[PDB]
């Protein structure tokens, strides 16, 4: 008249049975229930931290020279910096010399 | 379009011919029936406020049993009315209603008298019932306590006031002030969240946790936490009057439920069985429980009634069994009933945890509109009232407290009743959070926020006074932060919020506007039928088994309250056949339930569920569903899963599930009467709804 | 490889928390689009305008340096381009989908906010929507710090 | 030690047997089937339930073809077990 | 890389003049001669913090139990750590992956073995917080080990099988490892972080080879000299070139240390009003700042 | 394509879920059940104790209580027995206890 329960609770109630210790047996405490300490021998529980498992040409452009090394074309890229009242603001990023100018419309 | 969509009264074009006619001038005896969908979640909810709520709210409050010498006083207040404005007893006049034309140019507040039957008993036998006046609470205009409820447009201009006269508003000293729609969190439902700041609170803690805003009968509020540890241990913290406490997952499941351990242990290891660590964890969980000789309900009743009973505030003379079941009716799930549906609930709160911390469901984001409602003005009524009707009583017990104290001939009492006259008055603790916007509780009332709550409705012109009543708060207390994700526009808010309606200045973000489909759901009704309607549908329920195993089976979450297991063959031929009975009304399905399946993908998405939600206070909108050809109101959640379609000609077959009524569904009021805004740039449009304003 | 391949390759490359990989396919679309984006402007802009400078007054404004720039006349009269939000492209939901309109992880540069319409003539409500982010994006970074 | 073995209860008593069979034999297959709340059970008093897969039965009340759909299952080694009453135990 | 910006920046050399600024570099050209171009490869890779939880793929606890006798009942642990392949870094140090092998064998397991007894050797809570907020080598470290297993074909695990005795409440030992986990593993350089030669830049076409290290030791790379040309080196630390070349070049620091900061966001400022700022700062022979504590060097009590 | 015939018969067929684990042995562990006095009310055919005492332990099974499953309400439980002689899947009517170990007041 035994049940099958998982190894951690009783198998008469469903409490949870302590862990081993100073005996052969471990005893429940509501049922005085006692299992050997011999049946935790596959009492084998996995854990598995991971941590490294797997191991825009700067816009569109448009034909502004650049102030220092006088390439045609900028790329660009606007963004509303002011309050809703006024303008818009455009930041201008050049292919060969990297050089980034802004205006303020 | 269908008919009885509110929509299918929109103009082709504009007339003009409407001011040149002899109709102009002539008051019509009927209000416009589209202004007047602009404050309905405004009067709405203070009718359920006022009528519903009032008599489901005195019965939440306990009975006040407290001691006197070796005799036990017992107070209950069995039914509290408010009653429509008149003018005072003894005054000599004709009309004796008071109308709110007088309380304007008179300076005044429109409040009607509050008045309730306390149930005084002593030892337990009832010995008598007193009608008591505590005071007058502000009344609605044009709610069911106005006294220009239901009046024609010519019998609304003889009383002083105009035709178009939508309510919304509290006369409060003279000056109309609005309780604006804030954001609280999405009502009784798990958040998986990911904070840092919540590494800092315990011994071991993880950021990892669950939170869920807790509402009961839309009269209180509630906020409990779950955390994770690095242990696999779950936490659970609440804040009950300005005391954090810590409480262990198993002393809240082994007080809640008598079932034994393994099925505890069952319940939390449902979709995830083939794991190790999480078998170990809810195992240690329950042991803990088992160290302090707590084996059963009682016992572990009795243990948590004896560490939390000084600073819960019970008597001197209640069992610990009974000053733990306090806690666990006013802070642990206050949205259910049973302390069984409490129990499958903090399983599925643990179990979003659990795939959370693991990595296989993703963080919830606190800040988008699909795990967000909002606030109406009849929920913080209805709090704050209860709230006050509790401190009455309270003060009742400092009256006889101090009686007792130079002692009178006290006597007993056989209706005497003096101290009724000595009990607090809440006409001024209630206009207060009226008059300056300050709340004042010693709860919180499951807000996070203190000011900010009503509004002065300023009326410079109608566009500027409309805005008040299609408001929503973000947060009265985000003003000050240095974020930009809090308020930032998502799109999410399709449908919902408005992209260009909103200030410019530190605001921004901040005080969105309503669209103009949307609309917030107010009507209050019951869920009987719904879970014997799901269980006759595949639902297979908690306690029996499904005929698939776990994992491939989905959550059904109806409105808090866990119904059961769905084969995951089944549950997309159940999302379809709760949509077709919303848009047709069948089988007690209400139009605003959110049939939201989040699907099983195996990838870190959103957590799988098929949740229904059919709570009030969420947003609602209307969209045309394309396959029977009716109106449906989509809500927050569903139209992150729908694939909606603007145009006719962007319907395709098999893909498109949906139509938006109109295509400018998206903007709001005001946002619309700005001609020609596809031509315009943006911020162009969010200064002319600041323009039209001012 | 068939696109529910590929579109479940970017489902995986959403999602987690690398975000990395994402950050990738951006930056692949926002290439793409931007060889669309120049190819209208040399279409339309320099000798395609109805009256050229210095009879036109908004190239005087723009080219005298009195007001403009050439990027709002390109703005008015051919694209608005691809809508930038914080660097990348505008965010997608916690479902895939860019907006409500739009599939689940779908391909087209519409879904990621190249409006390719202009406000000459009329920009649709998703691309309205898309632009009301960018705007509301600068007027929040400007109010708050 | 002293477990209780329990027989108290105050407004209740035990009661007979019923004269339902008693066998579960090689031929008799023991299936549990699981009905809607309001199910009349005579309403398939004929037809053909299925015992795999799943198929589209008609009901009798409203005479539809595919009012009720039974879904057939598997082993799940279900923890319910029957207690059929016996005849050498009264 | 990254530096601060603004006026955060500006705040950081004016007004403190802080002796520990957040994200200092340095900066030194190379020789642009064909023996010392192969060194930098290497020495890009030397000066790099190589962190163990940047050359590790998964830890893998395993808890049993075993009992033999009466007394002798423990609790088998087993920490298998898979180590990310030496195709997956070619950055740091090339460090070839025998030497995150011997880096476990020597002094991981003294941090370990030091974790686990200070952690047991002297979450259930209701505390009502009333606010709001060689093998044979291996063994020899501990006789805790029962075993060790490392990879021989290739070189990529461990598996130290710790058999510690039983306790009242089990202890994580994925939560100890993790943590532990977390440290450098054979050289940080001290106070360098990372090495960037990706700069090929030039100004009047040179092809200069520009490293950038995001960290500051001056006599790291002294005695890196036939690779480094050191004769152009430079800092954003005024307190690390006061120190070390004086006073009179960390004043030709302060002034490009304010241009680099007014030019990244397009502002040019004349450098004569900067010339005035280093030769104030820098008049009483060390770098004062311009606060509340360089008003006590000052005379007037009224301005005071 | 496998076929039966319903047969609906009409008695209860009681089954049991246990607190604790599966059966999985089953000896010498008696069986009686406990129904209620008064049949004027539906609570004859309602009210149901079971009881199921072994010689260890001894388990108590309701209907009405704090504990009592909600599978039995919300979702009817047959029972088929097919009779593949004859071809008949003969059903009757079932109800499912589930037992809690009784221990002390
Ligand atoms: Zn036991
Ligand atoms: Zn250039």
């Amino acid at each position: 008249s035994s049940f099958q329960s998982d190894l951690d609770f009783c198998s008469d109630c469903g409490s949870v049975l302590p862990l081993p210790g100073a005996q052969d047996t471990v005893t429940c405490i509501r049922c005085g229930f006692n299992i050997n300490v011999r049946d935790f021998e596959g009492k084998v529980v996995k854990t598995s931290v991971v941590f490294h498992q797997l191991g825009e040409c700067q816009g569109p452009v448009v034909d502004r020279r650049c102030p220092r090394c006088g390439h045609e074309g900028m790329a660009y890229h606007t963004r509303q910096m002011r309050s809703a009242d006024e303008g818009q603001t455009v930041f201008y990023t050049c292919t060969n010399c990297k050089f980034q100018e802004k205006e303020d419309s | 379009m269908d008919p009885g969509s509110r929509w299918r009264n929109l103009p082709s074009g504009p007339s003009l011919k409407h001011l040149t006619d002899p109709s102009y001038g002539i008051p019509r005896e009927q209000q416009k029936a589209a202004l007047q969908e602009l404050t309905r979640a405004h009067v709405e909810s203070f009718n359920y406020a006022v009528h519903e709520g009032l008599g489901l709210a005195v019965q939440a409050i306990p009975p006040f049993e407290f001691a006197f010498k070796d005799e036990r006083i017992s107070f209950t207040i069995l039914d509290a009315v408010i009653s429509p404005p008149t003018v005072p007893k003894g005054t000599i006049c004709k009309e004796a209603n008071v109308y709110p034309a007088e309380c304007r140019g008179r300076r005044s507040t429109y409040r009607g008298k509050l008045t309730a039957d306390i149930n005084w008993a002593v030892n337990g036998i009832s010995k008598g019932i007193i009608k008591q006046f505590l005071g007058y609470v502000p009344i609605m205009v044009k709610s069911k306590l106005c006294n220009l409820r239901n009046l024609p447009p010519q019998a609304l201009i003889e009383h002083h006031e105009e035709a178009e006269e939508m309510g919304g508003y509290f006369i409060i000293n003279g000056i109309e002030k609005v309780i604006r729609m804030l954001i609280m969190p999405r009502r009784n439902f798990p958040i998986a969240m990911i904070r840092p700041k919540w590494k800092t609170r315990g011994p071991g803690y993880t950021q990892y946790g669950v939170s869920m805003h807790c509402v009961r009968e839309e009269h209180s509020a509630v906020n409990m936490n779950l955390h994770y540890l690095e242990n696999g241990t779950v936490m659970l913290n609440f804040i009950y009057r300005k005391e954090l406490f810590f409480l262990p997952l198993g002393f809240a499941l082994k007080a809640l439920v008598s079932f034994s351990d393994y099925q505890i242990f069952q319940e939390l290891i449902k979709g995830k069985e083939d794991d190790s660590f999480l078998r170990n964890s809810v195992s240690q969980m329950l042991r803990i429980v088992m160290e302090e000789g707590c084996s059963t309900q009682k016992q572990v009743l009795n243990y948590l009634g004896e560490c939390f009973r000084v600073k819960l505030n019970v008597p001197d003379w209640y069992p610990n069994e009974q000053a733990a079941e306090f806690l666990f009716n006013q802070c642990i799930c206050i949205h259910l009933k049973s302390n069984t549906e409490k129990f499958y609930m903090l399983c599925l709160m643990t179990r979003k945890l659990f795939a959370l911390a693991k990595g296989e469901c993703m963080e919830d984001n606190p800040d988008s509109l699909v795990n967000q409602e909002v606030l109406t003005p009849g929920q913080l009524f209805l709090m704050f009232l209860k709230e006050k009707l509790e401190g009455w009583l309270v003060s009742i017990k400092i009256a006889f407290d101090k009686k007792a104290q130079k002692t009178s001939v006290s006597m007993n009492t056989d209706n005497l009743m003096r101290i009724f006259t000595m009990g607090i008055d809440l006409t001024k603790p209630f206009e207060y959070l009226f008059a300056t916007g300050n709340l004042r509780s010693k709860t919180g009332l499951g807000l996070l926020q203190d000011s900010g709550l009503c509004v002065v409705a300023d009326k410079l012109n109608f566009i500027r006074y409309l805005s008040h009543f299609r408001c929503v708060h973000r947060g009265a207390d985000f003003a000050k932060m240095r974020t930009t994700t809090v308020r930032r526009l998502l799109p999410e808010s399709w449908g919902f919020l408005c992209p260009v309606h909103t200030p410019d200045g530190e605001p921004c973000g901040l005080m969105n506007h309503l669209t103009a489909v949307c609309e917030v759901v107010t009507q209050f009704v019951y869920t009987a039928s719904i879970p014997a309607l799901l269980c006759n549908l595949g639902v297979t329920p908690i306690d029996g088994a499904p005929h698939r195993s776990y994992s491939e089976c989905y959550p059904v979450l109806l409105d808090g309250v866990m119904v059961g297991w769905v084969d995951k063959d089944l549950a997309p031929g159940i999302a379809d056949s709760l949509r077709h009975f919303k848009v047709l009304r069948e089988k007690r399905i209400p139009p605003w339930m959110e049939v939201v399946l989040i699907p099983m993908t195996g990838k870190p998405s959103l957590y799988p569920g098929l949740f229904l939600f059919t709570t009030p206070c969420r947003l609602v909108r209307p969209v045309q569903n394309l396959a029977l050809g009716k109106e449906e109101l989509i809500g927050t959640m569903e139209q992150i899963f729908m694939n909606v379609a603007i145009f006719e000609d962007e319907v395709f077959a098999g893909v498109t599930t949906h139509q938006e009524l109109f295509p400018h569904s998206l903007l709001s009021v005001i946002a619309n009467f700005i001609p020609f805004s596809d031509h315009n740039q943006s911020p162009r449009n969010m200064y002319q709804c600041q323009m039209g304003k001012q | 490889a068939s696109y529910d391949e590929v579109r479940g390759k970017w489902q995986d490359a959403h999602l987690g928390k690398d975000q990395r990989d994402f950050n990738m396919i951006d930056l692949k679309f926002k290439e793409e689009v931007n060889h669309y984006s120049n190819e209208i402007n040399k279409a339309c802009m320099p000798f395609g305008l109805h009256r050229q400078f210095p009879e036109n007054s908004l190239q005087m404004m723009v080219q005298s340096g009195a007001k403009g720039s050439t990027v709002n006349t390109m703005q008015i009269s051919c694209l608005l381009g691809q809508i930038e939000l914080e660097g990348r492209r505008p965010p997608l939901m916690a479902s895939g989908k860019s907006l409500p309109c739009f599939e689940p992880y779908e391909f087209t540069p519409r879904a990621g906010g190249f409006v390719t319409g202009r406000f000459l003539t009329g920009i649709k409500p998703p691309e309205f929507f898309f632009h009301c982010m960018a705007g509301r994006e600068g007027l929040v970074d400007t109010a708050v710090k | 030690s002293c477990p209780p073995n329990f027989t108290a209860k105050p407004p209740a008593s035990e009661s007979p047997r019923f004269s339902l069979e008693a066998l579960t034999g090689p031929d008799t297959e023991l299936w549990l089937i699981q009905a809607p709340a309001d199910f009349a059970p005579e309403c398939f008093n004929g037809r053909h339930v299925p015992l795999s897969g799943s198929q589209i039965v008609k009901g009798k009340l409203a005479g539809k073809r595919h009012r009720y759909r039974v879904l057939s299952s598997c082993p799940q080694a279900g923890e319910a077990t029957l207690l059929a009453p016996s005849t050498e135990a009264g | 890389m990254n530096v601060t910006l603004g006026i955060p920046r500006l705040r950081e050399i004016l007004m403190v003049a802080s002796a520990n600024i957040k994200t200092p570099m340095m900066s030194v050209p190379v020789l642009n001669t064909k023996k010392a171009l192969k060194r930098v490869k290497s020495l890009k890779k030397q000066l790099t913090r190589v962190c163990l939880g940047e050359v590790l793929q998964k830890i893998d606890v395993q808890e049993s139990f075993c009992m033999e006798e009466k007394q002798n009942k423990f609790q088998v642990y087993q920490l298998r750590f898979q180590f990310l392949p030496h195709a997956y870094y070619q950055q740091e140090k090339c460090l070839r992956p025998e030497d995150i092998l011997r880096f476990m064998e020597t002094r991981f397991f003294k941090l370990l073995m030091e974790s686990i007894k200070k952690k047991n050797n002297k979450r259930n809570v209701n505390t009502r917080r009333a606010t709001q907020r060689r093998v044979q080598a291996v063994r020899e470290i501990h006789p805790f080990i029962d075993d060790y297993q490392y990879d021989t074909e290739e070189s990529l695990w461990c598996q130290v099988t710790v058999k510690l005795p039983l306790m009242k409440i089990n202890f994580d030992m994925s939560s100890l490892v993790v943590s532990l986990a977390h440290g450098a593993v054979i050289y940080a350089t001290k106070g360098i972080t990372r090495c960037l030669l990706n700069e090929t830049t030039n100004n009047k076409n040179e092809k200069e080879l520009v490293l950038n290290t995001e960290g500051i030791n001056l006599p790291e790379l002294f005695k890196y000299a036939e690779v480094l040309d050191l004769r152009r080196l430079y800092s954003n630390d005024i307190h690390a070139i006061a120190n070390t070349y004086g006073i009179e070049a960390a004043l030709r620091v302060i002034e490009k240390e304010i241009k680099d900061v007014f030019a990244v966001y397009g502002i040019a400022v004349d450098p004569r009003h900067l010339s005035l700022v280093a030769d104030y700062m820098c008049f009483e022979g060390v770098y004062k700042p311009l606060n509340r504590f360089g008003i006590r060097s000052n005379s007037s009590p009224l301005q005071q | 394509l496998p076929s039966a015939r319903w047969q609906y018969c009409g008695q209860r067929a009681v089954l049991v879920q246990f607190s604790n684990g599966k059966l999985q042995s089953p000896g010498n562990m008696r069986f009686t059940l406990y129904e209620n006095k008064d049949s004027t009310n539906p609570r004859k055919r309602n009210q149901r104790i079971l009881a199921a005492e072994t010689d260890r332990l001894s388990y108590v099974g309701n209907n009405f209580g704090t504990g009592a499953l909600k599978c039995n309400t919300l979702c009817r439980h047959f029972v088929g027995i097919l009779n593949k002689t004859s071809g008949q899947m003969e059903v009757y009517d079932a109800e499912l206890f589930n037992m809690q170990p009784l221990f002390s007041d």
